[PDB]
DNA sequence: CCGCTCAATTGGTCGTAGACAGCTCTAGCACCGCTTAAACGCACGTACGCGCTGTCCCCCGCGTTTTAACCGCCAAGGGGATTACTCCCTAGTCTCCAGGCAC
DNA sequence: GTGCCTGGAGACTAGGGAGTAATCCCCTTGGCGGTTAAAACGCGGGGGACAGCGCGTACGTGCGTTTAAGCGGTGCTAGAGCTGTCTACGACCAATTGAGCGG
């Protein structure tokens, strides 16, 4: 599996699928998918490793919509990234 | 009517917003506002429903809407 | 949220009628309009209080929302 | 579609603290919308090239464009570190 | 690419006035920009529906998402009096 | 000629060709270019035809890029359509 | 133009040296980035001036700058 | 450095903008902040030649990082 | 002013992509009762816009006098753009194997 | 706890699309040298920030009242997804003309 393979969290034949079914271009590369699962891997290992440390930060268990509101636009890590984004929180 | 965004729901916005005191003219200003924000928007929702061929505008052509002014909003 | 819902929903429904008359909208599709308004109207009043903090008063005008919002660009 | 993965990794990152029901579905927006951002980019930039096939490089030139600074600088090196991991 | 169609029009529109070198490549990258942004919308569009043929309607809607108001409405105007003096 | 026969100006044929250059989509449709040309039509016609009824007053020949940014960001017809938009003048 | 050329293509090779060393530059690359910064320089004095002007002055201040550019998202 | 962007031509900048006086610390204030647009520009406009295998910026490179930030130039 | 060449036009194919006919069955709209919270109408008592008023200080206009921008030359080479291969990477099986499922 | 079924990674073949040279050669950088405009310096003064001072309002708070929004509960049917056919489809080749150029 190119998922284990890559020492990926994220499968990257679904977002090689995914690449498919937009029609983003004629024909991917083979290491595109895994670059990309590799990335999106990372933001989601950067943002939910700041609610997992605020949520301890914290005495909270689960992690709600209100720390990611909370976070994302504290944060200067990646609150450029959340300039014009709104968490519903409903 | 307009007039449903009531004296203390703007002060209330207001109140969130940092603002200490309010004079008594901002209240039919951000009315109107509020009124150009909501034709910018549900024009551009109404134009997702009506390409898409229903007749309920859902929240994804709201998101759409809020995406094409650079307003993304998550969990939709 | 801080405006009222069904004041809300009447005002989308009397917007929209100039748009295309008889529509319906979801249950969260008016939720997530007013999430966005009171999401934009925040964000107003945090550059209007800079408005009205930069001539040196407390009380914003509406000449501190004309300022945030042709600024703003609009 | 992407939510069976964002628990996925965040047993890794955090084992201990769990995840909210509406959180889900807003870290699959996120992730769903930072995906057909970078791939939009890099089909933009296919196409400012005349190239056909969307590659790696064409990906880490989206990532340069799209996220500023320090959060461009490590998801290229992750990106990086991960398919020199997978050639090999 | 497009400068040759714009002073045909300008023929049309003006047929004593003129145009400069340089506002010719600017009415090219004005049209090559419109061009390219409506076929965006348009493409957009035909993802979101998981179409795969962009019609004439995908061109209306970003015609109307596009251009803001009374813009928007003799754009869409002149390509529906288009298209139908096209098929008749 | 399609373009002789839905009376228009810009040729429909390289709009075709440039929206299969572009793989906007996987196929077009008939009237995908007569509708995309008459609409771009449109605009060459409202922008140019407020150039030359402004170069009338001015008493220039030509048309400089002077007269396209003096018309474009006044003339509420058309200066929505560029906010953000700067004619370079060099 | 209002800025000297020489000094702005100074400012551009000195600027883009933190990014790729040793790079060149199209002489149409300059003037366009020239051209862009000085729409982007007066199209910023311009909310100054209200900003100005907001505070009943006639003298622009940083702050009147500053106040500009964190309404803009800046 | 950035020094060049000289006194009198902030001025200019600033005469064109509509400003009638201009204080004695706007000049290091507008050396700032054209800096910091041309720090966001020029990273763009490098990106894009690294991903084209070039080392010469183009004015297409320009016009595309322009275009990335609501800023579209038309003439090149 | 005519002969010759050519990308625009316009016949069959096979569309399958979209149209469309029908089915259900959410669900979104519609209505009534009804707490009660939220808004609403005055009083008033301020805190606070707001004009004005005087020290005052510092920015603009105005010679000065520099400085390097700019213009004009040439010299060099370098890295663009084009072409010509060209080779090798990715588009379609399978298969062999994991991982989800019963008792 | 392991029989049994689903899918996706390794062979396995055809490729056209980047890779790689290789070639003008354009242009871009690099200088030198020379006008001369533009900036830089300093001066001066008076325009305008500006802090203080009243001083007349209009807002928050409160204190009453009083309206409707939520809510909770029924009807209801509309049109949003469906699914399942059911046909025009743009795509291809091909067979004619009008514009550009030669004589």
């Amino acid at each position: 599996s190119r998922t284990v393979r890559a020492e990926l969290s994220f499968s990257v034949s679904q977002v090689e699928r995914s690449l498919r079914e937009g029609h983003y271009a004629q024909r991917l590369s083979r290491t595109a998918p895994v670059y990309l699962a590799a990335v999106i891997e990372y933001l989601t290992a950067k943002v939910l490793e700041l609610a997992g440390n605020e949520a301890q930060n914290s005495g909270e268990r689960n992690i709600t919509p209100l720390l990611l509101d909370m976070v994302v636009h504290n944060d200067r890590l990646l609150s450029t990234l959340f300039n014009t984004t709104t968490i519903s929180q409903v | 009517n307009i007039q449903g965004i009531t004296k203390p729901a703007i002060r209330r916005l207001a109140r969130r917003g940092g603002v200490k005191r309010i004079s008594g003219l901002i209240y039919e200003e951000t009315r109107g506002v509020l009124k150009v924000f909501l034709e910018n928007v549900i024009r551009d929702a109404v134009t997702y429903t009506e390409h898409a061929k229903r007749k309920t505008v859902t929240a994804m052509d709201v998101v759409y809407a809020l995406k094409r002014q650079g307003r993304t909003l998550y969990g939709f | 949220l801080l405006i009222r819902k069904l004041p809300f929903q009447r005002l989308v429904r009397e917007i929209a009628q100039d748009f295309k008359t008889d529509l319906r909208f979801q249950s969260s599709a008016v939720m997530a309009l007013q999430e966005a308004c009171e999401a934009y109207l925040v964000g107003l009043f945090e550059d209007t209080n800079l408005c009205a903090i930069h001539a040196k008063r407390v009380t914003i005008m509406p000449k501190d929302i004309q300022l945030a919002r042709r600024i703003r660009g609009e | 579609s992407y939510s069976i993965y964002v628990y996925k990794v965040l047993k890794q990152v955090h084992p201990d603290t769990g995840i909210s029901s509406k959180a889900m579905g807003i870290m699959n927006s996120f992730v769903n919308d930072i995906f057909e951002r970078i791939a939009g980019e890099a089909s933009r930039l296919a196409h400012y090239n005349k190239r056909s096939t969307i590659t790696s490089r064409e990906i880490q030139t989206a990532v340069r464009l799209l996220l500023p600074g320090e959060l461009a600088k490590h998801a290229v090196s992750e990106g990086t570190k991960a398919v020199t991991k997978y050639t090999s």
